[PDB]
């Protein structure tokens, strides 16, 4: 739990979630299903353009 | 020969020792050379028939000949989910001191069927929790349990010590709204079984609540399902490849259902024959006897479906089947109107 | 805790046949013949009634009252 | 009051822990000749690798018991044998191996192989998806090190451990690693003197 | 005529390795006119066969006897005079392999054509003169008719 | 010695490498992460010397 | 201006499992929102994550930079990491309930009419496959009855439409291959695909699984790019469950019960092994026992007893495999290699 | 007794896996911490962070292990040749003999785009071409096939059929695969090696 | 907004049509599939479900010649409606005669 | 050891920091003699489906 191993090499971040998984064959291999509740919490900063 | 095998594949479903064969519906144009399986309304109306074999309260059994597995499964699923009925949805509680949880109590009340006719009501619009006279019903349930003023000294049984300690569904009092009292005569709007045990109380506890019921289909929730068990099965037709007599006849009669195989003494010797293949359930116990495997041929008729519909008591099952057919017709008409609006 | 009103698999009304079943337990009827006389042909309702434990009175014994 | 949904962990009294993958309606469930639709459909592929014949024996004994109104015993190194429950099944008119003729609910056509139906004692576990579901916004940070907290009850975020850093290095995503470990976690602007350092 | 091959064969064995499949069997057949051996997968459920059965088999490039090779799409609903009317068991496949005989080290004159009728294997082995017209990646029709 | 080395059960089996009768099988169950078991088959009837999983 | 928008469809999102062994334990996928409360993905990607859907929790990260998002989508793309850098073997491939389904589909006994074949083909026509032609293949048998084999239906997955330039070609051996048929095996275990058409053989773990090379998905990845392989895997994952549910696959107590001849053989083998072990015990205790080289007499007896027990085990297993009939669910799942093996069957 | 022995074996396996997990975790940590500095440069030389060269060329040749189609080999010439023959079947072109195949191979290989390729891969291509030409020669000697193209049974030309178009396609495909299977500069080869050894 | 049509590609080809139907399930899909499958002018008919969460189905129809694949749709709908009317009348008559003969 | 079910007859008056209860607990159909010894059938922790 030192500074190098606990705060420099590996550290906790925000904009992340942790949830149990369940199978769903109707989705592609490069696609993943996200719940609506977590989707409303994790936000992405988009810059306003033309 | 080849024609016999083709007919057996296109008309019968054979059940083997390890797996079932000829289960797919194949009577379609282009699949068979010597058969013109094109759609013909006249031949369908000629071959199709319905014969009811048993009809009592909350129970129906009828054989349909000429219909296919697709339409049969469609009718079954419409009966199971797409038949709208009345069920408890909203529960307003006023000082529930019962041990049973409020949510569990509401869930139990929602499962209680209502004898109200669903065709006389309509679906509640989005929102509108207050409810209107057309699309809601109110049931008042107020039970106050208390000690019996006159009882024995011991009174070990709770029936003598307390009164109204078991809140049955018979205590439900229908509260008419607007002009529902004039339209619905007294005694029509009531619980179906009238003996369902909702909860058990103790002296001091009280259950006071109002139940708002609206129209809904079984697809949304299972509490709207009018039928308890609505299913269909293929009509069995057991055939004997070779005449079986002797004690082997008794073995055949004991391996199958007691009511399908009957033994008779035509010349003083016991010979077995198929009496009523309807009573057979295809337990496949004849495969245990080594010698009696190659003497019988278990099969199911493809175009003969026995439907058994046991309802919960909201309405007779014939009206349930009629309403299912009407809902399917309404879906077809809605899709036709949509297609006409598109073009 | 209490006998459910609907069956899990099919949905036949079974809450109303509980106390009567208890009466069949007070009588000389066994489990199988009682479940047969109650009208439970399929084994799902038989499992629902037989495997059910009556815990409502055990909780009412601890109720405030 | 919680209802089983996708993510709830269930056990079957044989170490066959599982998670609810899909909740299909009643009409989509297959039906037998009697009209019984199953409540739980489990994967058969878990049987060969684990060799859980005890589950099949328990299923057969439970089916025989609910048929004849009895309670069979699963006592270790004993209990009710297979022959007794097979005789109980053949006596009531059902198959002596549990497999019954089942018609598919979706297509309405019978299945080519018989389905193994029977009552199984399933137990629900305390592991719920509602309690384990977590999402972390910017949120608070720790006083000592300005990083998100650890636990979910403390509104904490996930930890990109050393192995995650190793994977990101192996992928070669330098900008993603920089955004994760510097920008989005403990970014700050300090003032450094170019004379003394 | 698009008849690439035509010969009368007699079955010598039904299942040399046992009853592997319920619906399909691996029939071994020998011709009378030539020494053409045939190892063919056949469907006994719709077309039953026996050990002593003798049948005429024709491998053709097209199903129409008039010579029209227009086989872009097959419509089973269309009714027209075709070669299949003169036979009883018609399959559609593609000649996916042409392999020379490896048993004869020198002066070999025997070849074999491997055709996959939707997975059903057919090895027709014999003199290369009889296999004239067989080419790889060529779709053909098999027509089998049992004789008395 | 070959006679002493062939102190194993595997005789007259079929391997997916050279389908020779004489073989040498070994079964391992020492991994809980791998739900199935582990096989090791060797076939040196014609001096092949295969060693796979 | 900056707008903190919600997670919508199309956003690149990292998905990872806490115990990380290799780099494939964390991959960047495309997020699709669903009303449920769990992280759902294609099961064909369970092998890199080493997940088993038994309550394991996984982490989901959202990058906050366009450069990081692009690097995650390109370098850590699922279609671009279909093979591990250890030995090049493809990890994202078919899994249980997909190997068995494809095996039962490509069996020689399969013969489907027009309706069932059309249904199985349309079962995959969702998403990007809604803008392509069906290309219904011609039937194999047509004069007696018009039946479409399962191999053609499986090959439709490879080449769905006419304009699809995918031409899959493969020639390999299966698990139950005899070794002499050379595409004429009695068990039909020689896989041969020409022009995205299954000519012979049945699919199994050796061809559809993530075991090693010669995988059809690996050939598609190496020949026609990543997108075609991904589309083929999606079509397989959408087709195999539908057919597996419409056909029915179950295991019962009757699928693991021994036969009379099997019991007799087991009894004889146990008697013979016990007699030989008693003879070895009597030889070592009273007298001189042949000592194997490189070990003592006690270790020699231990090795001999282990050899006798292994002989009993393997002979009982061979007898059980010979007495078992086809269409047996454990034997079927053992042949295709989806789950289990012959050793587990012999033990159970 | 048998159940107790089976439980003993199960617990032994469980504790073995429990110790193995920790041991391999520590080993993987050490290996990654030691190997995280290496990287593939643009001059095909693997160098450390301080600039010291570890290898003048990765693996001696410079091929991507993730793009290794064969068993530690870049391409399987047999499978590639079969795929080229299957995808592009030319029915309007005659077959090639041994001498013609060798001549067209030598004429195509001497182009400019094949000069930058490694010599070992070119030697392997020449060896495979010589082998397939010897096979075609043996087949034509066994079946008396004449190289002039006037043999009456044309089906004999279907045993080993090869056309210069297929030869060019095969050579171009092999060259493209060998060029695209090389080590891309900038990849963290050390971390990939550490992970592929620790897993 | 319930049933919507889709062409096979941007070329607007009437031979291959896809009907997306809302708030439906396997019942009506399979019924219409069986009722339109017997049409001799239909080469391919197939219904599928996009996802079990959303209540919608996709049917795909490919005809033989130059049929717009919209006329077979209406034909199958009308045939299914006629079959439903016929079975309803037959069931009503059966129930009526059963009640008459029972008393 | 982590199964959900009833705790005892006084589970309603009991106030713990975390408690999981089953709505309709049912005793197993295949019960061991140890179950009858420990009286688990009086307090089941599962349902038969
Ligand atoms: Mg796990
Ligand atoms: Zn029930
Ligand atoms: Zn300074
Ligand atoms: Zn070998």
């Amino acid at each position: 739990q030192g500074r190098f191993r606990g705060n420099l090499s590996g550290k906790r971040v925000d904009f992340s979630g942790r949830t149990v998984i369940s199978p769903d064959p109707n989705l592609r291999i490069d696609e993943v299903a996200v719940p609506v509740h977590v989707a409303k919490i994790l936000t992405f900063p988009e810059k306003v353009n033309k | 020969a080849a024609s016999q095998a083709v007919e057996e594949m296109r008309s019968r479903v054979v059940l083997g020792e390890f797996g079932v064969r000829n289960v797919h519906t194949t009577d379609f144009p282009g699949n068979y050379s010597g058969y013109d399986d094109a759609w013909d309304q006249d031949r369908f109306e000629k071959n199709f028939r319905v014969d009811v074999v048993h009809m009592d309260e909350n129970s129906l059994e009828f054989d349909m000949v000429g219909i296919d597995a697709a339409i049969a499964n469609a009718f079954r699923r419409i009966l199971l989910a797409e038949v709208p009925t009345m069920a408890v949805e909203k529960v307003l509680v006023y000082n529930n001191t019962s041990i049973v949880q409020d949510e569990i109590l509401a869930h139990r009340l929602g499962l209680i069927p209502i004898h109200a006719d669903p065709r006389l009501f309509e679906y509640r619009n989005q929102g509108d929790e207050e409810g209107t006279e057309i699309d809601t019903l109110q049931f008042r349930l107020q039970v106050r349990c208390t000690r019996n003023p006159h009882a024995a000294k011991d009174s070990s049984d709770p029936n003598e010590l307390y009164v109204n300690h078991k809140v049955y569904t018979r205590h439900m009092t229908w509260i008419p709204l607007g002009n529902q009292a004039d339209l619905f005569p007294e005694g029509t709007i009531r619980p179906v079984h009238d003996d369902i045990l909702i909860a058990q109380l103790r002296p001091g506890q009280e259950i006071d609540l109002l139940m708002h019921c609206v129209k809904g289909i079984g697809k949304d929730h299972a509490k709207f399902s009018p039928v308890a068990t609505a299913s269909y099965r293929l009509l069995p037709d057991i055939t004997l490849l070779e005449p079986v007599e002797g004690e082997a006849a008794e073995e055949l009669s004991r391996c199958f259902s007691p009511g399908v195989i009957e033994v008779q003494e035509v010349q003083g010797k016991k010979v077995a024959r198929v009496a009523n293949p309807r009573l057979d359930t295809f337990s496949r116990e004849i495969f245990r006897n080594e010698k009696l495997k190659k003497v019988v041929r278990l099969a199911r008729v493809r175009d003969h479906y026995i439907f058994s519909v046991e309802s919960t008591g909201v309405l007779p099952p014939d009206v349930l089947v009629s309403e299912a057919i009407k809902v399917l017709m309404g879906k077809c008409r809605r899709f036709l109107d949509e297609l006409d609006a598109v073009q | 805790m209490i006998i459910p009103v609907r069956c899990f698999t099919c949905g036949k009304i079974v809450g109303n046949k509980w106390e009567a079943y208890l009466g069949l337990l007070q009588a000389e009827y066994t489990e199988g013949d009682a479940l047969d006389a109650l009208g439970l042909k399929r084994y799902c309702c038989r499992r629902m009634l037989l495997a059910h434990v009556d815990l409502i009175e055990k909780l009412l014994n601890y109720a405030p009252l | 009051t919680r209802r089983p949904e996708i993510g709830d962990k269930f056990s079957s009294r044989h170490g066959q822990k599982g998670v609810c993958g899909l909740i299909v309606p009643q009409e989509d469930m297959p039906f037998c000749d009697s009209g019984i639709c199953p409540d739980i459909i489990m994967n058969p592929h878990g049987f060969p690798s684990r060799m859980t014949v005890g589950k099949l024996i328990e299923l057969l004994a439970g089916k025989a018991g609910v048929l004849d109104g009895r309670f069979h015993y699963g006592t270790a190194f004993g209990g009710s044998k297979v022959k007794d429950v097979c005789e109980d099944l053949v006596r009531h008119g059902y198959n002596y191996l549990g497999k019954d003729y089942v018609t598919s609910g979706i297509t309405g056509e019978p299945l080519e192989a018989y389905i193994y139906f029977g009552p199984v004692y399933y137990q629900k576990l305390k592991h719920m998806v509602l309690d384990k579901m977590h999402a972390r916004a910017r949120g608070p940070r720790a006083v000592l090190t300005r990083q998100p907290t650890e636990g979910r009850s403390r509104d904490g975020g996930l930890r990109l451990g050393e192995m995650e850093r190793d994977c990101l290095i192996g992928y070669g995503a330098s900008m993603l690693l920089l955004e994760r470990l510097m920008i989005s976690s403990d970014a700050f602007e300090v003032d450094v003197c170019g004379q003394c350092g | 005529a698009g008849i690439l091959f035509e010969d009368i064969f007699d079955v010598k064995d039904i299942d040399p390795e046992g009853k592997k499949f319920d619906r399909v069997s691996r029939l071994h057949c020998e011709s009378e006119s030539f020494k053409m051996d045939l190892i063919l997968d056949v469907n006994i459920q719709i077309y039953p066969v026996d050990l002593g059965d003798k049948f005429r088999l024709v491998i053709a490039s097209t199903l129409y006897e008039d010579g029209t090779l227009d086989d872009g799409e097959y419509n089973p609903t269309d009714d027209r005079p075709s070669r299949a009317d003169q036979f009883e068991y018609v399959m559609y496949g593609k000649v996916y392999r042409i392999e020379g005989d490896e048993t004869s080290t020198e002066a070999a004159t025997r070849l074999s054509a491997y055709v996959s009728y939707g997975g059903l294997l057919m090895r027709l082995q014999g003199d290369a003169n009889n296999l004239h017209g067989f080419e790889v990646d060529s779709r053909v029709y098999l027509l089998m008719k049992k004789l008395a | 010695g070959a006679a002493a080395w062939e102190n194993v059960d595997s005789t007259a089996e079929s391997c997916p490498k050279c389908e020779h009768p004489r073989a040498y099988f070994m079964q391992l169950q020492t991994r809980s992460a791998d739900e199935p078991m582990t096989t090791f088959y060797k076939c040196c009837n014609a001096q092949c010397g295969h060693r796979w999983r | 201006d900056i707008v903190e928008r919600h997670l919508i469809d199309g956003d690149v999102v990292l998905f990872n499992r806490q115990p990380s062994l290799h780099k494939l334990s964390i991959m960047a996928h495309l997020a699709r929102v669903k009303p449920h409360r769990t992280f759902r993905f294609n099961e064909c990607v369970c092998t890199p994550y080493n997940a088993d859907f038994d309550g394991d929790e996984m982490n989901l990260h959202l990058p906050q930079t366009e450069e990081a998002k692009a690097e995650a989508l390109v370098l850590m793309g699922t279609k671009a990491n279909l093979v591990t850098p250890r030995n090049g073997e493809p990890l994202i491939a078919a899994i249980q309930d997909f190997l068995t389904g494809a095996y039962l589909l490509t069996l020689k006994d399969t013969f489907f009419d027009r309706a069932k074949a059309c249904q199985i083909i349309a079962s995959i026509l969702v998403g990007k496959d809604e803008k392509i032609k069906v290309r219904l293949p011609p039937p194999t048998i047509l004069k007696p009855v018009t039946l479409w084999t399962g191999k053609q239906i499986f090959s439709v997955i490879l080449r769905p439409s006419d304009d699809n330039p995918v031409r899959a070609n493969l020639r390999t051996k299966g698990k139950q291959y005899c070794g002499k048929g050379e595409d004429l095996c009695a068990n039909d275990s020689y896989v041969t695909i020409q022009n995205s058409e299954l000519m012979s053989g049945s699919m199994d773990k050796g061809t559809l699984g993530s075991g090693s090379k010669n995988n059809i998905f690996y050939i598609l990845l190496r020949d026609w790019g990543q997108n075609e392989a991904a589309d083929a895997m999606s079509r397989l994952a959408r087709l195999a469950p539908v057919y597996l549910s419409n056909r029915g696959f179950s295991i019962g107590i009757g699928d693991v019960t021994p036969g009379q001849g099997l019991l007799k053989a087991k009894y004889e083998l146990l008697n013979a092994g016990y007699k030989k072990c008693d003879e070895y015990i009597e030889a070592l205790n009273t007298g001189k026992l042949q000592q194997q080289p490189g070990c003592t007499a006690e270790e020699t007896l231990e090795a001999l007893i282990l050899k006798e027990l292994s002989v009993i085990r393997d002979h009982a297993g061979s007898a059980c495999l010979r007495e078992l009939d086809k269409s047996n669910s454990p034997l079927t799942m053992a042949l295709c290699g989806s789950k289990g093996s012959f050793i587990n069957i012999s033990q159970m | 007794t048998e159940f107790f022995f089976h439980t003993m074996a199960g617990r032994e396996g469980l504790v073995d896996t429990a110790v193995k997990t920790a041991e391999t975790g520590y080993m993987q940590r050490r290996l990654v911490k030691s190997l995280e500095d290496l990287c593939s440069q643009y001059d095909l030389t693997v160098r450390s962070s301080t600039g010291d060269i570890i290898q003048f060329i990765y693996g001696g040749d410079g091929l991507d292990p993730a793009a290794m189609e064969g068993k530690d080999e870049p391409l399987e010439f047999k499978r590639v040749l079969d795929n080229i023959k299957a995808v592009f079947p030319c029915p309007s072109e005659p077959a090639l003999s041994k001498n013609e195949l060798i001549l067209t191979t030598e004429s195509i290989m001497k182009k400019s785009e094949f000069l930058c390729c490694q010599d070992s891969f070119l030697q392997e291509i020449k060896k495979f071409i010589k082998g397939v030409s010897e096979k075609i020669k043996k087949t034509r000697d066994k079946y008396g096939i004449n190289d002039n193209g006037t043999t009456e049974p044309r089906v004999l030309y279907q045993l080993d059929r090869i056309t210069p178009t297929q030869v060019e396609k095969f050579l171009e495909t092999c060259r493209d695969k060998y060029m695209r299977a090389q080590m891309e500069p900038g990849s963290a080869v050390g971390a990939l090696c550490a992970q592929s050894i620790g897993e | 907004k319930t049933a919507l049509e889709m062409v096979q590609a941007a070329g607007t080809d009437r031979h291959c049509v896809t009907f997306v139907l809302h708030e439906e399930d396997h019942t009506l899909g399979n019924s219409l599939r069986y009722m339109i499958m017997k049409n001799p002018e239909v080469e391919f008919c197939g219904y599928t479900t996009t996802h079990p969460s959303e209540s919608k189905i996709n049917l795909r129809i490919q005809t033989r010649g130059t049929l717009p694949a919209v006329e077979p749709f209406q034909r199958g709908l009308n045939e299914l409606m006629n079959v439903c009317q016929h079975v309803l009348d037959k069931f009503e008559a059966s129930i009526k005669d059963y009640k008459d003969q029972k008393a | 050891k982590q199964a959900m079910g009833t705790i005892g007859y006084n589970q309603r008056n009991r106030i713990d920091t975390l408690m999981y209860l089953l709505a309709y607990p049912q005793k197993p159909m295949v019960k061991t003699k140890t179950i009858e010894l420990i009286e688990f059938e009086k307090l089941p922790a599962g349902q038969n489906a």
